[PDB]
């Protein structure tokens, strides 16, 4: 009588009630055992997320889960005989809620305003843009943002004047040849894509003022 | 979710009878079951919870039993106030209810008294004709009403309504309304209502000529 | 003891919002030993739990998956009540709606219920009935008795009340449940079996009251003249 942690993906579709694991007492070899569960998610708030089949030991999930609401549950299993006597010590039941990509990346600002001097060499840091994602960035790529430049306005002298660091969001000059009198302002369409570039995209603007030498 | 299926859908019993109602869960619910009694125009009333536990103030003649998927509600000695619809409800995974068992009053078979009413002249002036066939004070509820217009069997132009069991004689009454336009009604002569019931040796026809 | 009093409009048009309130007496909406529920009942789908609210360290709610996207259950601690809000209603939302108390979290059944509120979801305009007599005749007599009645046609919404002789006549009366016609309007008959000896001495009048349209009709029901006059 011991149970391994239970792993359940959030936003599940059951069908409900969904069997998770069967609790079983070795003492059932001689008498009939009755199972029960207690704890937050079972008999205490949020009540009824989990239930157990009294006569079989089957642990049940009663609804879809939300990792960003509750990521983990700690419950207790109890095994009693018909005489009301406990046949086992309480069993710790851990239920881990695994992540789904249910949040889109969000830029901290719609417009980011930065500046750089006209006589700068390639590799010079311009400004740092930021995007956040509520999903998990540790065990999954759901919370992992990948930064990119979609377009540059204007394309004078050429389209690829700037670069953005894929993970930091730091904008850098990649080509020399900037001039305030020629082009004083650049409107960079910048993107943040979750799942490290394979998920959803969000767009913001980086406005770069070219300062006179 | 868990579906609750009750059996039978209705039963007839007399005062003093032992009555047994059944409830089947689509999956094992152990003892997470409640029983309710509901009278027409009223909210359900909790009788039993935890399959066998009698709710405070509920008469001892009510008892619950069963476990797993199969449950029973027993009324040891049916009282006049016990004729109602009984519902089972599971609370293992959220809250779901059965469709009910109506417990009705058994009495001797009584043939209907069949009457027919042509449309009023007032209604005919408005362009519509409702022909009413009345089956009065019959037992059991099971009755077939068939409309015939110039011996032609009718379909989809009639609606039926049945009253609850009478509080004095335990009988039912039914009204069947044949609706036609004034133009269609005037195109025919014989309007007949044919009644099939357990209390009638052969079907009874009630008719008028317009 | 604990009592639950329901209020709110019955008639809701398709795609509009249903709003009901349940007032509590003899208990608190914030009770640490109770949960407050909405349950509906329709002839088609039967009894159906819609959701609950309960107060412990904070407020919690649980909604039936079938209605989750359209439902709101809110407490009003100042008025000691809780509401039901159901958006974008369709005729499938037509039912009798009940509020109910579940001891603890509802794992001991629902012991306390409100009176119920009939909700009709329809696009029909309110309409008073037309009342027609169902005259006694040779086709409505047997032994010492005659059947007569009133046909209460084309009204909306339910209910209509029918009495005979201002409520002085109750014996032998059968007022049938209303039927919904293809037109979206209701229709019912009310019949009475009387002594055939009384047809010339006693007058029979059906009193029809339709409160939603403020219609009151008293219709005299009697035999036709023996000679077409
Ligand atoms: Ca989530
Ligand atoms: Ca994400
Ligand atoms: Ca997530």
């Amino acid at each position: 009588w011991v149970v391994a942690p239970i792993s359940v993906p959030e936003n599940g579709k059951g069908p409900f009630p969904q069997r998770l694991n069967q609790l079983k007492s070795n003492k059932d070899r001689d008498t009939k055992i009755f199972y029960s569960i207690t704890g937050p998610g079972a008999d205490s708030p949020p009540e009824g997320v989990f239930a157990v089949e009294k006569e079989t030991g089957w642990l049940l999930l009663n609804k879809p889960l939300d990792r960003e609401e509750i990521a983990k549950y700690e419950l207790f299993g109890h095994a009693v005989s018909e005489n009301g006597a406990s046949v086992e010590d309480p069993m710790n039941i851990s239920i881990i809620v695994t992540d789904q990509n249910d949040h889109k990346p969000k830029f901290t600002q719609d417009t980011f305003r930065g500046s750089v001097l006209e006589g700068v060499l390639p590799g010079t840091s311009v400004m740092q843009v930021t995007a956040t994602d509520e999903d998990d960035a540790i065990y999954t790529y759901n919370g992992v943002v990948a930064y990119s430049i979609h377009s540059q306005e204007p394309k004078d002298p050429h389209d690829l004047m700037f670069t953005i660091h894929r993970s930091t969001g730091t904008i850098s000059v990649i080509s020399s040849g900037l001039d305030r009198e020629k082009v004083p302002e650049y409107t960079l369409t910048i993107q943040a894509t979750d799942m490290d570039g394979d998920g959803s995209t969000t767009t913001a603007v980086a406005v770069v003022e070219i300062l006179d030498a | 979710d868990i579906q609750m299926t009750q059996s039978p859908s209705s039963l007839s019993a007399s005062v003093g009878d032992r009555v047994t109602i059944t409830c089947r869960a689509s999956q094992t619910i152990s003892n997470t079951l409640a029983w309710y009694q509901q009278k027409p125009g009223k909210a359900p009333k909790l009788l039993i919870y935890a399959a066998s536990n009698l709710q405070s103030g509920v008469p001892s003649r009510f008892s619950g039993s069963g476990s797993g998927t199969d449950f029973t509600l027993t009324i040891s000695s049916l009282q006049p106030e016990d004729f109602a619809t009984y519902y089972c409800q599971q609370y293992l995974s959220w809250f779901t209810f059965g469709q009910g068992t109506k417990v009705e009053i058994k009495r001797t078979v009584a043939a209907p008294s069949v009457f027919i009413f042509p449309p009023s002249d007032e209604q005919l002036k408005s362009g519509t004709a409702s022909v009413v066939c009345l089956l009065n004070n019959f037992y059991p509820r099971e009755a077939k009403v068939q409309w015939k217009v110039d011996n032609a069997l009718q379909s989809g132009n009639s609606q039926e309504s049945v009253t609850e069991q009478d509080s004095k004689d335990s009988t039912y009454s039914l009204s069947s309304t044949l609706t036609l336009s004034k133009a269609d009604y005037e195109k025919h002569k014989v309007y007949a209502c044919e009644v099939t019931h357990q209390g009638l040796s052969s079907p009874v026809t009630k008719s008028f000529n317009r | 003891q604990v009592q639950l009093q329901q209020s709110g409009p019955g008639l809701v048009k398709p795609s509009q919002t249903l709003s009901l309130t349940c007032a509590i007496s003899g208990d608190s909406v914030s009770s640490q030993s109770a949960a407050w529920n909405w349950i509906r009942q329709s002839p088609s789908r039967g009894l159906e739990w819609l959701g609950r609210i309960y107060y412990r360290s904070k407020w919690y709610n649980d909604y039936a998956l079938s209605v989750k996207s359209r439902i709101t259950i809110n407490p009003d601690t100042s008025k000691n009540q809780f509401s039901l809000q159901l958006n974008s209603v369709t005729p499938e939302d037509t039912a009798v709606y009940y509020c109910a108390r579940g001891e603890g979290y509802g794992r001991e059944g629902f012991a306390i219920w409100g009176q119920g509120t009939l909700v009709t979801v329809s696009s029909a305009s309110t309409k008073g009935p037309s009342v027609f007599p169902l005259a006694p005749s040779s086709k409505s007599t047997s032994g010492g008795t005659a059947a007569l009645g009133c046909l209460v046609k084309d009204y909306f919404p339910e209910p209509v009340t029918v009495s005979w002789n201002s409520g002085a006549l109750t014996s032998g009366v059968h007022t049938f449940p209303a039927v919904l016609q293809s037109s979206g309007l209701y229709s019912l008959s009310s019949v009475v079996t009387v002594p055939s000896s009384s047809l010339g001495t006693q007058t029979y009048i059906c009193n029809v009251n339709h409160k939603p349209s403020n219609t009151k009709v008293d219709k005299k029901v009697e035999p036709k003249s023996e000679f077409d006059y």
